[PDB]
RNA sequence: UGGUUCGUGGAGCCAUGGGGGAAUCUGGGCGGACCACCGCCUAAGGCUAAGUACUCCGGGUGACCGAUAGCGCACCAGUAC
RNA sequence: GAGCUAGCCCUGGCCAGGGUGAAGCUGGGGUGAGACCCAGUGGAGGCCCGAACCGGUGGGGGAUGCAAACCCCUCGGAUGA
RNA sequence: GAAUGCCGGCAUGAGUAACGAUAAAGAGGGUGAGAAUCCCUCUCGCCGUAAGCCCAAGGGUUCCUACGCAAUGGUCGUCAGCGUAGGGUUAGGCGGGACCUAAGGUGAAGCCGAAAGGCGUAGCCGAAGGGCAGCCGGUUAAUAUUCCGGCCCUUCCCGCAGGUGCGAUGGGGGGACGCUCUAGGCUAGGGGGACCGGAGCCAUGGACGAGCCCGGCCAGAAGCGCAGGGUGGGAGGUAGGCAAAUCCGCCUCCCAACAAGCUCUGCGUGGUGGGGAAGCCCGGGUGACAACCCCCCGAAGCCAGGGAGCCAAGAAAAGCCUCUAAGCACAACCUGCGGGAACCCGUACCGCAAACCGACACAGGUGGGCGGGUGCAAGAGCACUCAGGCGCGCGGGAGAACCCUCGCCAAGGAACUCUGCAAGUUGGCCCCGUAACUUCGGGAGAAGGGGUGCUCCCUGGGGUGAUGAGCCCCGGGGAGCCGCAGUGAACAGGCUCUGGCGACUGUUUACCAAAAACACAGCUCUCUGCGAACUCGUAAGAGGAGGUAUAGGGAGCGACGCUUGCCCGGUGCCGGAAGGUCAAGGGGAGGGGUGCAAGCCCCGAACCGAAGCCCCGGUGAACGGCGGCCGUAACUAUAACGGUCCUAAGGUAGCGAAAUUCCUUGUCGGGUAAGUUCCGACCUGCACGAAAAGCGUAACGACCGGAGCGCUGUCUCGGCGAGGGACCCGGUGAAAUUGAACUGGCCGUGAAGAUGCGGCCUACCCGUGGCAGGACGAAAAGACCCCGUGGAGCUUUACUGCAGCC
RNA sequence: UGGGAGAGGGUGGUGGAAUUCCCGGAGUAGCGGUGAAAUGCGCAGAUACCGGGAGGAACGCCGAUGGCGAAGGCAGCCAC
RNA sequence: CCGAGGGUAGGGCCCGUGACUGGGGCGAAGUCGUAACAAGGUAGCUGUACCGGAAGGUGCGGCUGGAU
RNA sequence: GCGGGGUGGAGCAGCCUGGUAGCUCGUCGGGCUCAUAACCCGAAGGUCGUCGGUUCAAAUCCGGCCCCCGCAACCA
């Protein structure tokens, strides 16, 4: 439920910020948390390799558990729910009832201190990880593996949620957050539910202070670049772009498509993307 | 105004120093050279 | 594809990145596509002085310089700066 | 060669004083319950005025300079990108 | 003899400019061969959030003392950061190392690359971060938390005593964290005292006073006191913390809880050790048995890991504590006490500057701490001033033009000019009051106005204390006094109306552009299913991201409001298992060379044969494009209407002589005495138009227009005055330039603009202050133009390749 | 106090018919549409037929000249 | 002290006028088409929305003041 | 300066490739209609801007001249 402000600055105008409802604890498990280490765009080279990174605020990486089968058949409670900077999605804090702490990603409606399970047998309820062979047809689902055993992988997004269509031999029928129509291994854990914080879409940055905030540099258009930089540089005054809108590196960036053909896992999409 | 040289010790030895020299290709060839011409320092002098 | 005088040329020979893939002398390579005949040679292991090149070094000698010349330096110079 | 300069990374430091008075909270009023209104509290903000600090708007001077970009007057930002 | 030749030497400009902040000097006395310049004294001025003091970096003896003055010092020099010599830097506790980790670097394992080399887990290195035990005074010419004095503390070794399941590079706890705001109590620091100590002073009209002037503390172990931080206790179960675990985590039970206890830190006290002014006398001696007390103000610092709120969600590792494992329990560890042991490097001096970076003793640049007092609303602002430090390493005169910086000006008041450029004006605080419009915040310090000092009397509330006195903090009312003037000096908005552009705060061409340009929240298209797309790399490997379509890349547009029309024929992209074309390869009709022959060898048609291209569609917030001629209404004029040609389709809404309009100062209206600009309209829009967005928009702007009020030396139109120069004298003494020069005017001539040729005219020889018309004056082998089968950046449906992709 | 009828309203759930689209099968020269046609779709296999899947919207028969609500209006079925 | 009024500054209401612009009423015999009255040749009317030289057209829902 | 145009009354074919003037509208006569238009049936009208040349022959090919739109006029 997006908070707004009244314009008391230009900025607070339009300014939009998440309310914190669910969240009932604002300092991270300690044993769960390590430095993350900022990169400001740059690989190993020393080389930008993402254009316009760097100077966002400080962070600690949480260690979220991506992998519930785990601790088949172990109950946990839901002990907190928690604000987490390096994803969209609000984390849960698990006690375990094997003493152990972990964090999950939190779906929409889960509440501080209830159960949640995972496993073959685990009840069709929100905050339980089954393979997805178990899950009834119908199902929402969030956190899925694409492959077992590899890691949650699908779906992780605030609000997002894929839906299981149906069933065919080991594989089971998912609609993903996109829209695609993809076959998914049996095995594949999944969360039963959706992510939660979907009201996340609607809130307004408000100013470039906040960009800057969430490490994001501004962005320079290629219209107002010099040839040397970029196909739309140069031109005296304004230029539309007179050849088909490319990226700085030549290639076309209306249309063009990017996958590659000859691709394996083209034998497990079913329909290309919606919209 | 500020002006470009600005001494630094410990800038100066990791930088042109011996050791920075020897653990590069194109490092040893300036010692090589430097020997070879006879420099009286192969090295930029620095207190350290 | 490289090497050769050979820049695709009638293009062999020597070498070899890829594919196919033998034989032991009645075996195999070469003589400028290729074939016959007539000859030369014995691949896919390796070693081998001398005659040849150079001059940091030492000596000998100049129809070589003689301090703006001769080495950048005749002198505390790869220095001062 | 990034001891100048541009960006990022890690770790420290700095920003006199004054002004404006958001949300919330409290009490009062209001209503079926509400919205909402008033007062007090509160202390938000790429908010306001202005030093340090960061700038370099206009003019004057300087022009074999004090200076291979400086000086004087005036002016912009000053809790933030 | 010439090459703007090379190297060196010496001229000219010239005794010329200059001598590096306009904070400022004068005299007396010393020294010496020599003194504006060195030393001393008195007077004067300058800084005082520094121009004072303490660190760090960088510098590297420049520090102290003696002896010197050739050069260095912009003059001088007896002086010096200069020459010569001798001396000088003292640590278990300060800083760094024998401790820890950050980015990053390196790198047993491992991976990759023609070679060189590139990666890379652990580990190791790496600091201004974590961790860790010294405070006060004295002493030297020069070092001092280092030497000395006093009082304290740490680690290591060995020993004794008491205690305990001891033991780790392994497990766990802790370390351990943001921004803004902020409570209580303290300390630093400061103000005052009619109290305490002090050499003295009484002037020039008055004062022997409850007078003046000076000072009135610092450190400290245990204990104690005040203020804070940190922390529940016991028990049963236990499958998790990669072995174990009595620890930690999880569940249950009892008790505790805004406490208390235990523990830790700050502050106060504290045995003890220190310090201690003016003034006088010669850094010292005295003062002095110095006194060392009370009240107030009071931090941004301390208690601290305090409290609250907010979103952008805020290092690691060690020290330390706990758990145990091998092992070992004659051990070993914990605690108390004792003796012993305790290494290496730095330490001088400069340090907003004459010792660092700028070639210079250069008006520039340089990070952290302390930075006193009074008054002005506050303050690190401003004026003066303490401690302290300076007068800036050429001076002395003169009193011209002209230049700079500054002050004033009769009457007028923008008439100046491209432009009110510049300079006036306004200016702080308190109160009154305040418009269009608006996104309801604002616009707003709108505008405009009143007040402001001093004296006496009355009174209201707060802090400390005690509730009172005292001190300090906010005030209210009444009556008076003086001046031209009361923010009496200094610091401190001119305002209003109306357009264009850009929403806004920001950003930029270091050093001629700060803007309307870039960015920006926001809107749209498009790519990407994760070993993602994309990017860097030959690769391995990285980034993307320890992210997962509410995400990540690319592109355009640019808050917000109302909107964004028609064309898919061409180009692009997307879809299309057909068809056409199509390379290597497959296939081998049919030939060919050679041989006696088996054979060996070469060419080779039909036919099968990918992507690409062709072909059929789709697609505009993809590249892009959005007509011509003729006629027509009962005054005229103009055409709602019609005809026909062409196109893929013929520009919609909105706007329009515009940042776009050529003709153009279009035409009409407004403003003005007068308006090529401005504003409002009209529409034949040379040549607007809808995300290279269209039309608007409150607020914002060192942006660019136009107008008005205020006020002015901008101007009519100039005058006077000040200081620094210019001028003169003493000292030191450049520069570009320069074929040589004995270097005049006119009218002609001349390669067409003559001091230099001709004719005439004029003119004794040489300087100094000035002015700029000429010497086609200086500077820079024109940066425009052309030429060179000269170069370089950039573009593309120029050519030809290559990466990459299929 | 005891009873009754009803598409009165709000919430969550859920059923079948039909249309469209997608995959498989089978199959051939047209389908569609109109006053008549043309555009359009179809040998790149359409229409018509069968099996499977996805999705949205509206509830046939009952149904009435019916019922409910203050009006606007309210119709598959179930529970609250 | 108050005080007619004068002056400086800013507001509010009314009237008059203004390049140009919007639709409106009216005017014997203009141009375009034919929306409505008959099922008016697409039943009409309607609130709203979008489009078009013009009357109007179309969408959604509503009315009978609808013919048969 | 370079480019394309001028043909029945209107707007367009024919010009390149010499002999053949064509399309829609309009106009004139008749028809339907009470009447007009729409609609149906017939018909007329151009010597191709002009002058000159090539040719057996010119709308056509080549030269002037008259005219009409269109593009250009840059470096200082
Ligand atoms: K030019
Ligand atoms: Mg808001
Ligand atoms: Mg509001
Ligand atoms: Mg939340
Ligand atoms: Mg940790
Ligand atoms: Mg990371
Ligand atoms: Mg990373
Ligand atoms: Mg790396
Ligand atoms: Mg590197
Ligand atoms: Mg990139
Ligand atoms: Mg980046
Ligand atoms: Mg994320
Ligand atoms: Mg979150
Ligand atoms: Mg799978
Ligand atoms: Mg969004
Ligand atoms: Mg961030
Ligand atoms: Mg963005
Ligand atoms: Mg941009
Ligand atoms: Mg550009
Ligand atoms: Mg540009
Ligand atoms: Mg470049
Ligand atoms: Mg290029
Ligand atoms: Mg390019
Ligand atoms: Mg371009
Ligand atoms: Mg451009
Ligand atoms: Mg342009
Ligand atoms: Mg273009
Ligand atoms: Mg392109
Ligand atoms: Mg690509
Ligand atoms: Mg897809
Ligand atoms: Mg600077
Ligand atoms: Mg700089
Ligand atoms: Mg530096
Ligand atoms: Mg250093
Ligand atoms: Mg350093
Ligand atoms: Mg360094
Ligand atoms: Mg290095
Ligand atoms: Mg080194
Ligand atoms: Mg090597
Ligand atoms: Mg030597
Ligand atoms: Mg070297
Ligand atoms: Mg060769
Ligand atoms: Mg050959
Ligand atoms: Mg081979
Ligand atoms: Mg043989
Ligand atoms: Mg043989
Ligand atoms: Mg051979
Ligand atoms: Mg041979
Ligand atoms: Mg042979
Ligand atoms: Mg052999
Ligand atoms: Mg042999
Ligand atoms: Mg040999
Ligand atoms: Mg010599
Ligand atoms: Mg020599
Ligand atoms: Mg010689
Ligand atoms: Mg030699
Ligand atoms: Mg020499
Ligand atoms: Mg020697
Ligand atoms: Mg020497
Ligand atoms: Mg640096
Ligand atoms: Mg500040
Ligand atoms: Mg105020
Ligand atoms: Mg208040
Ligand atoms: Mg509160
Ligand atoms: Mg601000
Ligand atoms: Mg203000
Ligand atoms: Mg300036
Ligand atoms: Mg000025
Ligand atoms: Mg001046
Ligand atoms: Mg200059
Ligand atoms: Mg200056
Ligand atoms: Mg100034
Ligand atoms: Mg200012
Ligand atoms: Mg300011
Ligand atoms: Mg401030
Ligand atoms: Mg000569
Ligand atoms: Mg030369
Ligand atoms: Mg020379
Ligand atoms: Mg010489
Ligand atoms: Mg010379
Ligand atoms: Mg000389
Ligand atoms: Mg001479
Ligand atoms: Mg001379
Ligand atoms: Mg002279
Ligand atoms: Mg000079
Ligand atoms: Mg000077
Ligand atoms: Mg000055
Ligand atoms: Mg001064
Ligand atoms: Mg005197
Ligand atoms: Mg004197
Ligand atoms: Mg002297
Ligand atoms: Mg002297
Ligand atoms: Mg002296
Ligand atoms: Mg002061
Ligand atoms: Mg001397
Ligand atoms: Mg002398
Ligand atoms: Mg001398
Ligand atoms: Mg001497
Ligand atoms: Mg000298
Ligand atoms: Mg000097
Ligand atoms: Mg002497
Ligand atoms: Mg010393
Ligand atoms: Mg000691
Ligand atoms: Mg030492
Ligand atoms: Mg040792
Ligand atoms: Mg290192
Ligand atoms: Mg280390
Ligand atoms: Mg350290
Ligand atoms: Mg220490
Ligand atoms: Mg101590
Ligand atoms: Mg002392
Ligand atoms: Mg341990
Ligand atoms: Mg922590
Ligand atoms: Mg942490
Ligand atoms: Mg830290
Ligand atoms: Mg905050
Ligand atoms: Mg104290
Ligand atoms: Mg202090
Ligand atoms: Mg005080
Ligand atoms: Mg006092
Ligand atoms: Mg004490
Ligand atoms: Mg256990
Ligand atoms: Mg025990
Ligand atoms: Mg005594
Ligand atoms: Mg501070
Ligand atoms: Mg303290
Ligand atoms: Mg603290
Ligand atoms: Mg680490
Ligand atoms: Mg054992
Ligand atoms: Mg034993
Ligand atoms: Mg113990
Ligand atoms: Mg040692
Ligand atoms: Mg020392
Ligand atoms: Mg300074
Ligand atoms: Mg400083
Ligand atoms: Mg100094
Ligand atoms: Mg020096
Ligand atoms: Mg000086
Ligand atoms: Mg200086
Ligand atoms: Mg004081
Ligand atoms: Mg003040
Ligand atoms: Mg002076
Ligand atoms: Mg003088
Ligand atoms: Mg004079
Ligand atoms: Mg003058
Ligand atoms: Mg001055
Ligand atoms: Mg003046
Ligand atoms: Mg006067
Ligand atoms: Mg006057
Ligand atoms: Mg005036
Ligand atoms: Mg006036
Ligand atoms: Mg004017
Ligand atoms: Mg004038
Ligand atoms: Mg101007
Ligand atoms: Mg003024
Ligand atoms: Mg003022
Ligand atoms: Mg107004
Ligand atoms: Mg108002
Ligand atoms: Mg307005
Ligand atoms: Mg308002
Ligand atoms: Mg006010
Ligand atoms: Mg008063
Ligand atoms: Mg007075
Ligand atoms: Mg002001
Ligand atoms: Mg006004
Ligand atoms: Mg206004
Ligand atoms: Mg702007
Ligand atoms: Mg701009
Ligand atoms: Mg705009
Ligand atoms: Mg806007
Ligand atoms: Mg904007
Ligand atoms: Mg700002
Ligand atoms: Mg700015
Ligand atoms: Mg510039
Ligand atoms: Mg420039
Ligand atoms: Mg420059
Ligand atoms: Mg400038
Ligand atoms: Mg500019
Ligand atoms: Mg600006
Ligand atoms: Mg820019
Ligand atoms: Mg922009
Ligand atoms: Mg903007
Ligand atoms: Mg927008
Ligand atoms: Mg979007
Ligand atoms: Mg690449
Ligand atoms: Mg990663
Ligand atoms: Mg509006
Ligand atoms: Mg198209
Ligand atoms: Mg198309
Ligand atoms: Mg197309
Ligand atoms: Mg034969
Ligand atoms: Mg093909
Ligand atoms: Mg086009
Ligand atoms: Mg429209
Ligand atoms: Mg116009
Ligand atoms: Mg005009
Ligand atoms: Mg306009
Ligand atoms: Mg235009
Ligand atoms: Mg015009
Ligand atoms: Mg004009
Ligand atoms: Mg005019
Ligand atoms: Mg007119
Ligand atoms: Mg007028
Ligand atoms: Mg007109
Ligand atoms: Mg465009
Ligand atoms: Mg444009
Ligand atoms: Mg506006
Ligand atoms: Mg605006
Ligand atoms: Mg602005
Ligand atoms: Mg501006
Ligand atoms: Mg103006
Ligand atoms: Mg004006
Ligand atoms: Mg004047
Ligand atoms: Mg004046
Ligand atoms: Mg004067
Ligand atoms: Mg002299
Ligand atoms: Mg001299
Ligand atoms: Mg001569
Ligand atoms: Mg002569
Ligand atoms: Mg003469
Ligand atoms: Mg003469
Ligand atoms: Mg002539
Ligand atoms: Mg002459
Ligand atoms: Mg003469
Ligand atoms: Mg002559
Ligand atoms: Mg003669
Ligand atoms: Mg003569
Ligand atoms: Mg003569
Ligand atoms: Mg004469
Ligand atoms: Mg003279
Ligand atoms: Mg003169
Ligand atoms: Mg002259
Ligand atoms: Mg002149
Ligand atoms: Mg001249
Ligand atoms: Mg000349
Ligand atoms: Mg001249
Ligand atoms: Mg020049
Ligand atoms: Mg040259
Ligand atoms: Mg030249
Ligand atoms: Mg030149
Ligand atoms: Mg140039
Ligand atoms: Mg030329
Ligand atoms: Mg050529
Ligand atoms: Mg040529
Ligand atoms: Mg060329
Ligand atoms: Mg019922
Ligand atoms: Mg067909
Ligand atoms: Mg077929
Ligand atoms: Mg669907
Ligand atoms: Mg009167
Ligand atoms: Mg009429
Ligand atoms: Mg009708
Ligand atoms: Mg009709
Ligand atoms: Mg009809
Ligand atoms: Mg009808
Ligand atoms: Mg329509
Ligand atoms: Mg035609
Ligand atoms: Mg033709
Ligand atoms: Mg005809
Ligand atoms: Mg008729
Ligand atoms: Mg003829
Ligand atoms: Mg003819
Ligand atoms: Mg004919
Ligand atoms: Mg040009
Ligand atoms: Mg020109
Ligand atoms: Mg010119």
């Amino acid at each position: 439920a997006v908070k707004k402000f009244k314009p008391y600055t230009p900025s607070r105008r339009f300014m939009t910020v998440a309310d914190f409802s669910e969240i009932t604890k604002t300092e991270p498990e300690k044993s769960l948390v390590k430095p993350l280490k900022k990169t400001g765009g740059r690989n190993n080279q020393g080389r930008i390799t993402v254009r316009f990174r760097g100077g966002g605020h400080k962070r600690l990486y949480r260690i979220i558990d991506f992998k519930r089968w785990d601790k088949v058949g172990i109950p946990a409670k839901v002990a907190a729910i928690e604000y987490d900077p390096n994803r969209s999605a609000r984390i849960a804090l698990l006690h375990y009832v094997d003493g152990e702490k972990r964090y999950i990603i939190a779906p929409d409606g889960l509440q501080v201190g209830q159960q949640v399970v995972a496993g073959p047998d685990a009840p069709i309820q929100v905050g339980n990880a089954l393979p997805l062979r178990f899950i009834p047809v119908g199902t929402v689902v969030h956190a899925v593996e694409l492959e077992p055993k590899k890691g949650a992988k699908l779906a992780r997004a605030a609000g997002t949620s894929a839906q299981i269509q149906g069933r065919e031999g080991d594989y089971v029928i998912l609609r993903l957050p996109s829209g695609e129509l993809r076959k998914v291994h049996g095995e594949c854990y999944a969360t039963v539910g959706a992510v939660g914080n979907a009201d996340h879409k609607n809130i307004v940055l408000g100013k470039a202070g906040r960009s800057r905030w969430l490490g994001r540099r501004p962005h320079v258009r290629g219209a107002a670049m010099n040839p040397v930089d970029h196909p739309h540089g140069g031109g005296e005054g304004r230029a539309p772009r007179g050849r088909p809108p490319a990226s700085p590196w030549g290639w076309q960036t209306k249309g063009l498509k990017t996958r590659k053909r000859r691709k394996p896992s083209s034998r497990f999409i079913i329909a290309r993307r919606k919209k | 105004m500020k002006r470009t040289w600005q001494p630094n010790r410990r800038k100066r030895a990791k930088t042109h120093g011996f050791r920075a020299r020897m653990r590069t290709p194109g490092g040893r060839k300036v010692l090589k050279r430097r020997r070879q011409k006879g420099r009286w320092r192969l090295t930029p002098a620095v207190r350290k």
